[PDB]
């Protein structure tokens, strides 16, 4: 019950409650970032464009924008 | 010789091979411009290069407006 | 929890599935969501351009836990004796999802190690304690020998 | 009002389409128009042979009518207080067809920029205002205290 406890508890078993019920069978998979949400914002004053920041590399590049 | 220190942590042009006269006169010139306005981040600098280089091109234009 | 099973061979290897069955699908591009938030107790130094995305399913959700090392170090608030303003730090090492539980929690404090060993001590009392009716003989004779009793607490 | 898209590449580069999608068509020489008349608030000094014809289509509407510079100076009614003879001069700037709406026409009158600034300070009220019933327990203090109240209405 404590604020560094609970938060990081409820992060984490949330996700089971996410990993439990889709079916990794039926074509599903999930990746797991590790960020915080004050270093995100300042993830996107890192670059100057949208399309160069380290969201963009994990969502769009490694993903989406690939060959595969 | 803390400007030789900063040639030499540049991994790319560091035991004085080629182009390390040039870079040197780079790193010097940007700080004699940058008093007029005290900033310490590389993308904004990546812009603030980019605010020395527009109001360099009012300097050189204006005057190649009048040599021809 | 293993089956005993045999060497298999061109003979058939019947094992009684204790177990009950499920099933399986699958797609083309799975539908990939990528879940991003805060999953540790710290903020990482190294930019998020460098580090990198884990993929999770149900059979190795329990090595991307333990190989993230989520250690909880925090003060809370001491309990333990007749104390309101003491404080307590703490130390967590989470390797399973078990380790949210009570048994597991309580076994990294080691204020906490002689508790639960205490009540495994009383636990172990109550089983001798009310089929033989000598015990309670001895307890008066403890009342009685007060000196060589304490000499023992000690020890 | 801009997608966001990536860079253009030798690979795909799909934008959902928000909008949906019209068509066009083209001639000879276009049958041209001349439309003439008085389109400002003025009579020119410059003769008619040395004065331009500009070209007009849909996209560049919005740039022919700011290099105009329609302002129109005018001696209005005052309706703003009790008097029916007073009369208020107004000044307008208009660089897009949004400033002929009341929106823009009333934010170039200095006299309704605080009318619409007191309309703003009073949407802003309403929200918090029946929320919380403890503001009209101070009203009735502000109709005790009425020195201090006064006070602080002038700042």
């Amino acid at each position: 019950h404590n604020s560094q406890f609970q938060a990081m508890e409820s992060a984490w078993r949330g996700l089971k409650l996410f990993v439990d019920r889709t079916d990794f069978r039926e074509n599903n998979k999930v990746e797991i970032l590790h960020v915080t949400k004050d270093e995100l914002l300042e993830d996107f004053e890192f670059a100057p464009e949208t399309a160069q920041s380290g969201l963009y590399k994990h969502v769009y590049s490694a993903g989406y924008g690939q060959f595969g | 010789g803390s400007l030789l220190d900063e040639i030499m942590a540049q991994t790319r042009c560091a035991p004085s091979e080629e182009g390390y006269d040039i870079a040197k006169k780079g790193v010097a010139a940007f700080i004699e411009n940058l008093m007029g306005s005290q900033h310490s981040a590389e993308p904004v600098n990546k812009s603030l290069v980019d605010q020395m280089l527009v109001e360099l091109d009012k300097k050189i234009s204006a005057q190649m407006d009048e040599i021809l | 929890s293993k089956e005993g099973s045999v060497a298999p061979k061109e003979r058939i290897n019947i094992k009684y599935i204790p177990a009950t069955g499920d099933a399986q699908a699958e797609v083309e591009l799975p539908l990939k969501t990528l879940v991003v938030g805060d999953f540790k107790g710290h903020a990482e130094q190294t930019p998020l351009e460098e580090r990198a995305t884990v993929t999770v399913d149900k059979n190795n959700f329990e090595a991307v836990m333990r190989e993230s090392e989520l250690k909880i170090t925090a003060t809370v608030k001491n309990k333990l004796t007749d104390d309101e303003n003491a404080e307590l730090p703490v130390e967590l090492n989470f390797k399973s999802l078990a380790d949210f539980a009570p048994d597991a929690v309580a076994s990294q404090v080691p204020e906490l190690k002689k508790l639960i060993e205490l009540r495994e001590a009383l636990v172990a009392l109550k089983g001798p304690l009310g089929n033989i009716p000598a015990f309670r003989e001895r307890l008066q004779s403890l009342l009685n020998s007060e000196e060589s009793r304490e000499k023992l607490l000690a020890e």
